[PDB]
C-alpha cells in the first residue's frame, strides 16, 4: 500500500527502453498486488507519509 | 495502472446545534423583539408578561443577565445573510438547560468546569466583562473559518 | 452572458508555449496533459474521471 | 372567558419532580403552601411533612389532586394522616400575601405561614383570582 501521490514515480519509463519501473518490478515479483490508499498520506498527523507491506 | 481510494471526514458540529441527548430544556414560548438574533448566541429577557405568559427577548447587551441560547431549526428560522437567523417578531427556540454548541471568538481552548464569560454581542470570550453561571463542557472545534465551543447551561 | 472560457470557478493552468519561434516541444504537452488529468482525478476525490480532450 | 390559574397547580410542562411517598405528620396542609420535612425515616423511606414554621428551610409545595384528597369546603386541603403529593422541582402557582409583582429572576422569601412575603426564584406569573393573588415560582432541588 502506497500513498496516492506516489503513483507518478513508479510510472516513469526507464532510460533507453520502452518499459517502466512498475512493469519490471511486477516481472521480478510475480503474485504481489499493488494498491493505493489515501490514509497513508498522513500517518503521524504532521504530514509524514508511509508505505505498508 | 494502480487503483486509488480516498477518504474524508465530516465536521463535528454546527453553530447553535444541540450537543447531546442529555437532560435539556427548551423554552418555546418566546418572541423576538427589536432586532435579529444569531443562532448560537446568548439572549436576554426584557419583559415577562404577567398574564399572557410570553417572554420578550433580544440580543445580549452590556450590563444585562443572559437567559439562554437559541438553537437550530429548519422550520422556525429564516435564511438571511447566507446563514440562519431569527427575525424580529417571530417565535424563537431558546434553550435554558443542557449542552449546546455556541459561537466563540477566543483563541485558546478552555478548561473543564470553569466559569463562562461572554462578550457584549453575546458570544463567548475568555476575558469578557459579563459573568455567567454556565460552565465549560470540554468540546472545542472549528467549522470552516468559524470557532465553536461546548457549553453547559444551568436553569436560571 | 458568460462564455465557457470566462467562468470564474474552473481550474485554469498557465502553460509554457508548445510552439515558440517555430520550435516544437512535444514533451511539455504530454506533461501538461498528464498533470491536468491528475488534477481532475484528485480534486474531485475519485468521483469524476477525465474523458475528453 | 376562563380563570387563569389556581393555587397548587403546575404552571408548565418543563422538568418537574413529584414526591408521592410522603404523609402529613401533624395538622392540615393547604394546597399551594410550602412544606418542610420534619422526619425522614431511614429504612421505611417515608417523609413526615408539615406546614412551614418560623426559621425553617422549606422543601416543596403541595399540589392538587382530585382523587387523593376530598373536602367539603371550596378550597382543597390535606388532612392529617394522609398521603400527600409534594413537588420538589418545576414551576408551580403559590399563595401570596404581596400586592405588587417583584422583578423577574428575583429571589423570593417565604412567610411564617408558608406564604410569599416581600433559593427559589420568581418565574414571571402574577395573576389575581378570587382575591388570592397567585404567584408563579420556580423550584430547584439542591
Amino acid at each position: 500500500l502506497i500513498p496516492p501521490s506516489m503513483r507518478k514515480v513508479l510510472a516513469i519509463r526507464m532510460p533507453e527502453t520502452t518499459m517502466s519501473y512498475l512493469d519490471y518490478f511486477k516481472s521480478q515479483n510475480s503474485g504481489i498486488e499493488i494498491d493505493s490508499i489515501a490514509e497513508l498520506e498522513d500517518i503521524d498527523g504532521a504530514g509524514t507519509k508511509g508505505v505498508l507491506v | 495502472q494502480i487503483n486509488a481510494s480516498y477518504q474524508r471526514d465530516m465536521a463535528i458540529a454546527l453553530p447553535g446545534m444541540v450537543a447531546d441527548t442529555s437532560k435539556y430544556n427548551i423554552d418555546g414560548a418566546c418572541v423576538v423583539n427589536e432586532g435579529d438574533v444569531l443562532v448560537g448566541a446568548a439572549v436576554q429577557v426584557v419583559q415577562a408578561q404577567a398574564v399572557d405568559g410570553h417572554k420578550l427577548v433580544k440580543a445580549l447587551t452590556t450590563g444585562t443577565t443572559p437567559y439562554g441560547v437559541a438553537i437550530r431549526s429548519h422550520w422556525q428560522t429564516v435564511n438571511a445573510q447566507n446563514q440562519m437567523i431569527y427575525e424580529d417578531g417571530g417565535a424563537i427556540n431558546v434553550m435554558t438547560s443542557g449542552r449546546v454548541w455556541m459561537l466563540s471568538k477566543s483563541t485558546e481552548a478552555p478548561t473543564f468546569g470553569s466559569a463562562v464569560k461572554l462578550d457584549v454581542d453575546g458570544q463567548e470570550k475568555s476575558d469578557g466583562t459579563i459573568e455567567t453561571t454556565w460552565t465549560y463542557a470540554g468540546g472545542w472545534t472549528k467549522y470552516k473559518d468559524i470557532q465553536l465551543v461546548e457549553v453547559q447551561l444551568h436553569q436560571l | 452572458i458568460v462564455s465557457v472560457f470566462n467562468h470564474p470557478n474552473i481550474t485554469k493552468i498557465t502553460s509554457g508555449k508548445w510552439i515558440d519561434a517555430s520550435t516544437m516541444k512535444p514533451e511539455t504537452a504530454e506533461a501538461e496533459l498528464t498533470q491536468a488529468i491528475e488534477t481532475i482525478e484528485t480534486i474531485t476525490r475519485g468521483q469524476h474521471r477525465a474523458t475528453n480532450i
